[PDB]
DNA sequence: CAGAAATTGGCACGAAAATTGCAATAAATACAACGAACAAAAATGGAGG
DNA sequence: CCTCCATTTTTGTTCGTTGTATTTATTGCAATTTTCGTGCCAATTTCTG
């Protein structure tokens, strides 16, 4: 028997579905960030010069709400040679204060400054913050507060309450905007485990009814229904295969995966390597653990001293638990990593784990302290 | 001048459509008789 | 429903053509106030990130 | 708290199109001056329900806002239902008192054989409003009123006469809003709707369309008033059977 | 319900309809012949260009209202260009002129 | 409570709804007198023979 | 499973309960119709049915 | 180009004065169209591009 | 049967309408209501009569 | 976009819009020209010097015996190419004049109507720059891909639409025959690839007027350009005549 | 002029003539910066127009006169 | 603050692996219910000479 | 016995007003591009003198 569902969202629709004529689909409109920029731009008294740089400038705001060119490519982009820089640079700071405020920005310095520039003279800390942000706004990224502190010339509270007020600003103006609807994915072939094994099966939201028009040319169609057939016969065989050789992964988690190619599924399933490459691209599997990729199990080897190979994921993952538990005193440097995985039989390089480590998005050994 | 008198004309005999459903002479009164 | 007591007269034009005349009193004892129920859902699923 | 100032600062002079469907005629989209309330219903003039065919039981209407300059001048000269008084299929009007309106100046304009008040000989119309809300007379006691009445000239203007008329006292009191240049014998009888459209198009043809336009207004202030005033119900026992239902139904 | 400005349709680019989706009023048929009797024709090209799908003319409407200038530059409505690209796509030539 | 218009019942012919008034009217006097023997503390030899 | 479980969701005859008051759920459930599979539809149907 | 020029074409309105409709030869066919259709294929699934 | 394929094809049977003005080559010269709603100007009546005339005097 | 055709095929319009403007200017009956189309029977082009004529309707054992007796001698084809070739070889001008005479010769009444529409055909036809020839398609049109935009679904997947379908069935169709016809296929089987292909084209331009609708997984024919043209859900008396519009509102 | 135009149809003899003089009038004082020739009492420029239409100060010909008359000044 | 170690990463090297176009690809029992007016064109019957 | 006219049969077009959706089919080569680990050296920062 297939698992029956104890909970659910009860289904949106409460109507008898009556009518048996509906329109052809045609969608709507959506309004993002450029939208209401521009929308803003019009209702604003510039000029026609003032409006072709404010349009060439719109263009070039990102999904984060900020300017992704230097100003010298859209006084390129305008196209006139009577335009100097500075009335682009005038144009650009009248911009920057539509709804949200701080939009369109060069750089997260200029952003903040923007946003603080709005404040009224009144509140506490602004001349203290002002200066934090305009002249070290890295020794604030180092969390040093005392080299900071011997060049502003201040006490504790004052820095303090100045970095509590610059961090209550917004690093990302133009996210509150929001346009998007978070999409998700439907996994194709579900893995749980029966007598203690894993085995996977597949899954029962897509359309199995075998049907013909028979009142009436459905020729064409019956070879289309055994093709259905096979593209379902090939995903079962290959995720089969798939997971009858990494009984280990879902087991145990990561840093037990093992190094397996297209050739190895390719000769295990007698298929081509191609076909192999194509079934397992943008489809994808439940888990305990969660949706993978059927890709996600191909990986690189590095030589064991054992004998063995061992994959580049476990690698990965025996670093991730090093740098995690490392010392907060003195944080551990690559040449430490190498020599950890050399006593456990991983015979890597250096460079392999700086490549490693870069990857996963890890600060360097000093900057962990 | 540049009034449209069909449609005119076509609403008012068209709006009170749903109002509707789907061996001798006696003279009356006197007067002279005529013939044609 | 709800027993009224009614008068049938003409008062002011404020029952013209199928219109109707309340009292305050009638608003004040809360003799036709509905109580209306709503439900909403938020579902935390699993993505690819 | 200052846009509902602005909001009553920009909507002062600026008509709106009401629409109900569905749409027969060219009366079922008309213009008008917004007053704002509160509340979540539109509120409709009686007098133009039968040019949108309307009845308060349940039916809703779209409205529609005219931007530019053309478009507001056209509403107000095209399509404000005070220059739709007369049908367009053919002569007669259409903004004409109808139930409550027509109810109550019956009721004021009839006569009873004895009643309270009757054989007095009164000033004019005022001393018999004067004499009807102090509970001395009654409204259909048959008097005789002083009536200054006047008519158009050949080269148009208008001349005055004053005579003794047999009449009743709702009667003179309604006289009080006929404007001038009618004749006192539109009012001297037992008004009816057919003789109340009668008289707006009189109205109409001899004076124009700017005294119609209050004058319509003022019957139908003064019909809510006065059907107010009868208390006319309805009761079981005025459904009277006549005594030979059985013989008739017995000899068939 | 009440609109101003709001979402439209894809492919006609007019309002959409209902008041969950702060659609606007339809105006048919019966209506434009109310309006032709009346002899409106302004308020009629209002309601056929700057206010269902004329795009730059709902956008300099807008400007100039908020702007205090009470006046429209109508354009070509967008469905009578969906209406030429599907009766082009049946292999009939017609086309504007002069 | 409740004010209507009376030239909504002779077109319409639903002659129920002024017998229906009648006999609430009859109903409403009944529990009346009743409630006002109540609030009079009297016997209930009163009250049931009522 | 599946033709009951299409039969009993999404027939033209199976309908969402009427659930105003008491005698909404009443008349629902002691309701005769000549559409559906099998039967008539609203506009073919005649003028003597 | 210029930008102003190159913006204010873009909402340029046609004028014209009558609507003309005939067969479409196939020389007028390809000259409307901007290229060739061969494949049948709408969207790849694989890369989520047409 | 009117001169106007476009005020006949928004009418009824647009299929037959365009196939034979597609066979015979029609010309639309927009002179009625219908014509001048489609394309969205303003008709040739009311305040908009005075409009047209001044056109049909530059053509 | 275009697609070009490896056979040339009839516009179901200029055919089967009664009265049929093909049948007309061949003066060919419509169900003989049907059957030639849909590859049933076969129709001489060129008569040459044998017995056959212009417009004789040969069967598949008339065309093997007039092959065998009168081998090469003569010219006869099946298909959409035998009745472009003979819409290509007539003249115009000749045929008016020749109707012309014969009208005016012989005198009846229903002849008389028939030469009459007949000649008025032909001048139209002559007066207008078209071609007979341009009723026959080669190059197929395709529409604005905005035009026709296809329906997403949830988990980021979309669904095809009607228009979509039809196109990819007329594509795969035309794939099929050009493949056929380079590798030399026996006769039999590319003259059903090109009535398949045919029939593919006619459902695209106006589904179910011909034959019979072809239908989608709800069971229901599918959208063709002519629905999306046409009828009461049209864009002339859905989205010209009538639309929807801002600043507006309704209550009750 | 704020309930019936029934005034400026006499002075101007046609109701759909009105209603494009009024409206050039209109434009003139709510964009051109003229001036209005009566009292403004809180009215709209559409109903000023109309009310100096009623008084007989505003009429095609005037407007075309004065037109000629700025344009001839300004040259 | 100066003098070099320890660290990190950009760039590059051969070599394995993943990713593309492009011709070749089959056909097995059930499928539905009910409309009316009206006009134009076609198929056939029948009669004047 | 032929044409031609009238008559019955056949086919086509029209009919008051909203509702919420489920698509992709593969498969075997030869070429191409992408990515892998790891070296090299240069700039960084880090500790000691
Ligand atoms: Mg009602």
């Amino acid at each position: 028997w297939d698992t029956i569902y104890t909970a659910g969202t009860p289904s949106g629709t409460s109507g008898d579905y009556i009518d048996d004529e509906l329109p052809v689909y045609q969608g709507e409109t959506t309004q993002t960030l450029q939208d209401y920029l521009m929308w803003q731009v019009e209702l604003t008294p510039f000029s026609d010069t003032d409006r072709a740089i404010a349009t060439s400038i719109v263009d070039a705001v990102d999904e984060t709400g900020y300017l992704t060119v230097p100003l010298e490519d859209i006084l390129e982009s305008i196209g006139d040679e009577e335009i100097d820089i500075d009335e682009v640079e005038a144009v650009l700071k009248r911009i920057q204060r539509f709804d949200p405020v701080g939009v369109a920005a060069k750089d997260l310095r200029d952003c903040l400054l923007i946003q603080l520039s709005q404040f009224d003279k009144t509140t506490p800390w602004l001349e203290e913050a002002r200066l934090i942000i305009s002249d070290h706004l890295d020794l604030l990224a180092n969390h040093d507060f005392r080299t900071l502190m011997r060049v502003t010339r201040l006490k504790e509270d004052v820095l303090k309450e100045a970095v509590n007020l610059i961090q209550s600003l917004d690093p990302r103006p133009g996210q509150s905007i929001q346009t998007g609807e978070p999409e998700y994915v439907i996994p194709d072939v579900l893995v749980r485990k029966h007598n203690g094994h894993w085995t996977v099966e597949l899954n029962s939201d897509s359309i199995p009814r075998l049907q013909i028009n028979q009142h009436y040319n459905l020729q064409d169609a019956k070879w289309l229904i055994k093709s259905l057939e096979s593209r379902n016969d090939t995903l079962l065989r290959v995720s089969r295969c798939i997971v009858e050789q990494q009984q280990a992964f879902f087991e145990q988690g990561e840093e037990y995966m093992k190094p397996m190619v297209l050739a190895d599924i390719a000769q295990a399933v007698e298929m081509h390597e191609s076909t192999i490459s194509r079934v397992t691209t943008q489809k994808y599997l439940h888990s305990p653990r969660g949706i993978f990729e059927l890709k996600y199990f191909f990986s690189s080897h590095v030589n064991t001293e054992g004998g063995g190979e061992a994959s580049s994921t476990a690698i990965r993952a025996l670093v991730k638990k090093l740098i995690a538990a490392e010392n907060p005193a003195k944080p551990l440097s690559d040449s430490k990593l190498t020599s950890l995985l050399s006593e456990q039989g991983i015979m890597v390089a250096r460079r392999t784990v700086a490549k490693y480590r870069e990857s996963l998005s890890i600060p360097p050994s000093n900057q962990r302290k | 001048k540049g009034e449209a008198i069909g449609v005119i004309a076509a609403q008012s005999i068209g709006e009170p459509g749903t109002q509707l459903t789907m061996s001798s002479i006696q003279v009356k009164n006197k007067g002279s008789i005529k013939l044609s | 429903g709800q027993n009224m007591r009614v008068a049938f007269m003409p008062w002011n034009g404020y029952n013209f053509e199928d219109s109707i005349l309340v009292s305050e009193r009638v608003v004040q004892e809360d003799r036709f106030t509905t109580i209306h129920i709503q439900e909403l859902a938020c579902v935390s699923r699993d993505t690819k990130l | 708290a200052v846009v509902w100032d602005i909001l009553d600062e920009v909507i002062r002079e600026h008509p709106v199109l009401l629409n109900r469907a569905p749409t027969l005629h060219r009366l079922g989209i008309q213009a008008f001056e917004p007053v704002l309330i509160e509340g979540k219903a539109i509120q409709l003039h009686p007098l133009v329900c039968a040019a949108y065919n309307a009845d308060f039981d349940g039916d809703q209407m779209a409205v529609h806002v005219p931007l530019t300059l053309e478009a507001q001048l056209e509403a107000r000269a095209l399509m404000m239902s005070t220059n739709n008084i007369l049908s367009p299929a053919n002569g007669e009007p259409i903004i004409v008192p109808s139930q409550d309106v027509v109810l109550g100046l019956y009721y004021m304009t009839r006569d009873c054989v004895n009643a309270k008040g009757e054989g007095m000989v009164l000033t004019g119309p005022k001393e018999a409003e004067r004499l009807y809300r102090s509970g001395l007379a009654s409204l259909h006691a048959r008097v005789k009123v002083r009536i200054t009445e006047y008519e158009k000239d050949a080269n148009g203007e208008l001349v005055a006469k004053t005579s003794l008329k047999d009449t009743t006292v709702g009667r003179a009191i309604l006289w009080m809003i006929v404007p001038k240049g009618l004749p006192y014998s539109i009012v001297n009888q037992a008004l009816g709707k057919k003789a109340i459209s009668k008289m707006l198009n009189t109205c109409y043809r001899i004076l124009g369309l700017k005294p119609t336009v209050i004058f319509a207004d003022q019957i139908m202030y003064t019909g809510f008033a006065y059907a107010a005033r009868s208390g006319a119900s309805v009761g079981i026992d005025d459904m009277v059977i006549p005594e030979k239902k059985h013989e008739i139904i017995s000899e068939a | 319900h009440a609109r101003s400005t709001g979402s439209y349709s894809l492919v006609t680019q007019q309002p959409l309809g209902g008041k969950a989706q702060f659609g606007g009023q339809r105006f048919g048929e019966m209506e434009v012949w109310a309006l032709e009797a009346y002899g409106a024709a302004y308020t009629l090209q209002e309601m056929l260009t700057v206010k269902s799908d004329d795009v730059n003319g709902r956008t300099k409407m807008y400007k100039n209202i908020v702007d205090g200038n009470h006046q429209m530059e109508p354009g070509m409505p967008e469905s009578f260009n969906v209406l030429l690209k599907e009766i082009r796509s049946l292999g009939i030539n017609i086309e504007l002129e002069d | 409570d409740i004010v209507l218009n009376p030239l909504g019942v002779p077109s319409r012919m639903n002659i129920g709804q002024i017998l229906e008034t009648h006999l609430g009217m009859a109903a409403k006097g009944i529990g009346d007198k009743i409630n006002a023997m109540l609030k009079q503390q009297q016997e209930v030899a009163k009250l049931r023979e009522f | 499973s599946a033709a009951v479980k299409e039969f009993f969701g999404s027939s033209q005859l199976s309908q969402f309960m009427d659930q105003n008051n008491p005698l909404s759920e009443i008349t629902h459930k002691r309701r005769i119709s000549a559409l559906g599979p099998g039967g008539l539809t609203r506009e073919r149907a005649g003028f003597e049915v | 180009k210029d930008l102003l020029k190159f913006l204010k074409a873009q909402t340029k309105t046609e004028e014209f004065d009558a609507i003309k409709i005939a067969l479409a030869s196939p020389d007028m066919i390809r000259s409307w169209s901007f290229g060739e259709v061969k494949k049948p294929e709408t969207i790849n699934y694989r890369t989520f591009k047409p | 049967a009117t001169e106007s394929f476009i005020s006949a094809a928004s009418f009824q049977e647009t299929t037959r309408v365009l196939t034979e003005a597609a066979v015979a080559g029609k010309r639309d010269e927009l002179r009625g209501l219908k014509e001048n709603v489609i394309v969205g100007r303003l008709i040739p009546a009311g305040t908009g009569y005075a409009y047209h005339q001044d056109r049909m005097r530059r053509r | 976009g275009h697609i070009e055709l490896a056979s040339p095929t009839a516009h179901i319009w200029f055919l089967k819009s009664l009265p049929s403007r093909i049948g007309l200017l061949l003066d060919m009956p419509l169900r003989d020209i049907e059957r030639v189309l849909y590859f049933e029977s076969y129709v001489v082009i060129e008569g040459g010097m044998t017995n056959l004529e212009r417009q004789q309707i040969l069967t598949e054992e008339q065309y093997l015996d007039a092959l065998e007796e009168f081998g090469d001698e003569f010219d006869a084809k099946m298909g959409a190419e035998a009745i472009q070739a003979l819409l290509k070889s007539m003249d115009l001008e000749q045929e008016c004049e020749q109707l012309r005479e014969e009208l005016n010769e012989t005198n009846s009444e229903t002849k008389r109507k028939k030469l009459t529409k007949r000649i008025k055909l032909l001048e139209a036809f002559v007066q207008s720059g078209n071609k007979p020839e341009w009723m026959i398609l080669t190059v197929l049109p395709v529409l604005p891909p905005d035009l026709r935009p296809l329906v997403p679904l949830d988990g980021g997947r979309f669904a095809t639409s009607d228009l979509n379908d039809l196109y990819r069935r007329v594509i795969n169709r035309n794939n099929r025959l050009k493949r056929l016809l380079d590798l030399a296929a026996p006769d039999i089987i590319v003259r059903n690839e090109k009535r398949m292909l045919q029939e593919a084209v006619d459902a695209l331009l106006d589904n179910g007027r011909r034959g019979r609708a072809i239908t989608g997984s709800n069971k229901r024919p599918l959208k063709s350009l002519a629905d999306m043209i046409k009828g009461k859900q049209g864009r002339f008396r859905q989205n010209l005549l009538g639309k929807r519009v801002d600043y507006s509102g309704r209550s009750v | 002029a704020r309930v019936t135009v029934q005034d400026a149809v006499e002075k101007i003899g046609n109701r759909f003539d009105l209603v494009l003089v009024a409206a050039r009038r209109a434009r003139q004082m709510q964009v051109g910066g003229k001036d209005p020739l009566v009292p403004e009492e809180n009215d709209k420029t559409t109903v000023i127009a109309l009310r100096e239409i009623e008084e007989g100060l505003i009429n095609n010909q005037i407007l075309d006169v004065r037109e000629r008359q700025e344009q001839q000044e300004q040259e």
